[PDB]
């Protein structure tokens, strides 16, 4: 028994990508422009929509967060939202 | 006010137009419809499927 | 409820034959089954991720 | 057995082998009964021409042959509506599948 | 928590008898009016500080140039007949 | 067969698979600072522009 | 062949969206990207879904009234193909940034 | 009640306590504290009413967030009074240019 080695002793206990990538696709950009009434479009325009996208939902994302962290809440609700919508000038109702 | 009151009441007078067209539609569909397959009927109608 | 086993139809119905083949481990394969295996019981017996 | 053996099989190709037209007596029994039944049988001893006989003797003695349901898994889609295409064809059998266009 | 939802539903059962409401637009009335209180409100409370001092001529004052005057000039109206109709 | 497979697995196999992830995560960390760098820079010319 | 000239399904499938009211947007890339912009700042922030939702309909309804001011003013010229001209142009008068 | 007493149905006791809390004064105006309440009494009723037409145009018995988005939308002094203000679910009137038709 305490002579020789073997595997009865179970263990004793060790350890054992988060980049992100933007979403958005063509289909739906292109959906979006028919809703706008648009005829017919370039093969440009959905660049520059994405990047209305990066110039947009970034900074009301940082207005929101400093908010939240103003209001010493360590989480994020629906209505934190409704605050950057009205200082942007653009508010929403329903929430 | 009046004026979109005035356009529900046609609006309403065509649903009812509509709904009594529609009635006699499905009525002479009934008339045109198969009738009664009873058995033999049935049966040539299933040979000639087959 | 309704069963019927091959007991119903036996005048001609071929047998069934069972075999089992037993398969030995390569040396590559082996390294990979010892170093999984050794890891997954010092994981999973105590602390982990 | 409680069982009545009187088939009017019309319109059906071939003829069962001596072992499912129990089947189809006992399926017309339970019909007769208005029950459930369960044909647990052994795998490959035919359900599917059971349920087919079953399905036209409720056509032949009954006037009803209503719209039906087979629900089958994806793989037998096709043998089903083949089953009786070789077998009895004087139903009309759909086939639902393929895309929402067709 | 004190909701609002009673007296909008009956503002609409006195005008519409038979005409249903949806649980989205219970929070869009809410919204509104709740946004719309407040806007007419600190309008007043600069309109007070507008005057080099510390009533109801303020608040009619206020909704006198925030909305537009077609409907301004009912809201004043029906205010005032709304303060005899409580004076007594 | 004890001791050449503790040999192999001291050279192991998921050992490479956690250099790997480090070598990943090192990097990823390395891009995470670049956008966090370029991203304030970006701020305080705004910031100083207007 | 049942190909219609380019633009005759065009005015049809425009008055089908501006009939419809739904999310033009797949919610799964949206959580992606929202995700992948909040990452950014702080760890566990614990988004809640109606947030989301939230910011999802601002960005449409901001979209769809960019979109259409560009539209007026591409027809503005005697153009009916968008450029980045017209985006540029309707971005720089309102003076967004 | 004092809404009773004045012809209002708005809670005005609900505003009076809000307005307090606010402290947008130190002595807010009790002379008609509920004239503020009148108001939008009065502008609730447009909208209601605007949005009961709306929903009952399209055979809707049920106020649809879309009915009320083409009721306020419609009216040009609505879209004035608030015209930056957008609604959750809500839509865009059919706009298509008579030039671009073919
Ligand atoms: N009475 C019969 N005549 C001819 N073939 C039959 C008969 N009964 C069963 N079979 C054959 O047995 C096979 C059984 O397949 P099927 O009935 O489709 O499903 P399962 O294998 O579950 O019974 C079929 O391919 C069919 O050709
Ligand atoms: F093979 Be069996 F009859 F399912």
């Amino acid at each position: 028994s305490g002579r020789g080695k073997g595997g009865k002793g179970l263990g004793k206990g060790g350890a054992k990508l988060r980049d992100n990538i933007q979403g958005i696709t063509k289909p739906a950009i292109r959906r979006l422009a028919r809703r706008g009434g648009v005829k017919r479009i370039s093969g440009l325009i959905y660049e520059e929509v994405r990047a209305v996208l990066k110039s947009f939902l970034e900074s009301v994302i940082r207005d929101s967060v400093t908010y939240t962290e103003h209001a010493k809440r360590k989480t994020v609700t629906s209505l934190d939202v409704v605050y950057a919508l009205k200082r942007q000038g653009r508010t929403l109702y329903g929430f | 006010m009046e004026n979109t009151m005035k356009v529900y009441e046609k609006l309403s007078k065509a649903e009812k137009k509509r709904k009594i067209i529609q009635e006699r539609i499905r009525k002479h569909k009934e008339q045109e419809s198969q009738h009664m397959l009873t058995q033999e009927e049935r049966l040539r109608i299933a040979k000639e499927t087959e | 409820l309704l069963r019927r086993l091959k007991a119903d139809v036996e005048k001609q119905m071929p047998a069934k034959y069972e075999h089992i083949v037993y398969c030995k481990l390569s040396k590559r394969q082996r390294f990979l089954y010892d170093d999984f295996m050794s890891r997954a019981q010092t994981k999973a017996t105590l602390a982990s991720g | 057995l409680s069982v009545v053996d009187v088939p009017v099989p019309s319109l059906l190709r071939g003829n069962l082998r001596t072992y499912q037209k129990q089947g189809l007596n006992w399926l017309a029994s339970l019909y007769n009964n208005h029950t459930n039944g369960i044909l647990a049988d052994e795998m490959g001893l035919g359900k599917t021409i059971q349920t087919i006989s079953l399905l036209a003797y409720l056509a032949c003695e009954k006037e009803n042959w209503g719209p039906h349901l087979i629900v089958v898994p994806t793989s037998v889609l096709l043998n089903w509506e083949m089953e009786f295409k070789r077998f009895a064809p004087g139903f009309k059998v759909l086939t639902y599948y393929g895309s929402p266009q067709q | 928590k004190e909701t609002y939802s009673s007296y909008i539903y009956k503002v609409l059962k006195q005008t519409h008898p038979d005409t249903g409401i949806s649980q989205k637009s219970m929070s869009i009335l809410n919204s509104f009016v709740n946004d719309i209180f407040e806007r007419i409100a600190t309008e007043a409370s600069k309109l007070a500080a507008y005057n080099k001092k510390s009533s109801a001529r303020e608040i009619q004052t206020a909704v006198r140039l925030i909305l537009p005057g077609e409907l301004a000039k009912h809201a004043v109206s029906e205010g005032t007949r709304a303060v005899t109709k409580y004076s007594s | 067969l004890n001791d050449e497979l503790v040999l192999h697995n001291k050279d192991g196999f998921l050992a490479r698979q956690e250099f790997l992830q480090r070598v990943g995560s090192a990097e990823d960390e390395r891009y995470k600072e670049l956008r966090r760098q370029q991203l304030a820079q970006q701020l305080q010319q705004d910031s100083e522009a207007s | 062949p049942h190909r219609y000239k380019p633009g005759t399904v065009a005015l049809r499938e425009i008055r089908r969206f501006q009939k419809s009211t739904e999310l033009l947007i797949r919610k799964l890339p949206f959580q992606r990207l929202v995700r992948e912009i909040a990452q950014d700042f702080k760890t566990d922030l614990r988004f809640q879904s109606s947030a989301i939702g939230a910011l999802q309909e601002s960005v449409e309804a901001y979209l769809v009234s960019l979109f259409e001011d560009t539209n007026l003013a591409a027809i503005h010229a005697k153009r009916v193909t968008i450029m980045p001209k017209e985006i540029q142009l309707a971005r720089r008068l309102r003076g967004e940034r | 009640s004092r809404s009773a007493k004045a012809g209002l149905t708005f809670p005005v006791g609900r505003v009076h306590r809000l307005l307090r809390r606010g402290n947008y004064a130190q002595r807010i105006g009790s002379g008609a504290p509920v004239y503020l309440t009148a108001v939008l009494e009065y502008l609730a009723a447009e909208i209601l009413e605007l949005a009961g037409n709306a929903a009952r145009d399209n055979k809707k018995t049920r106020i649809i967030p879309r009915h009320l988005q083409l009721a306020i939308r419609n009216d040009d002094e609505l879209n004035k009074l608030l015209g930056n203000v957008t609604i959750a679910q809500g839509g865009v009137l059919p706009n298509i240019h008579q030039n671009l038709l073919p």
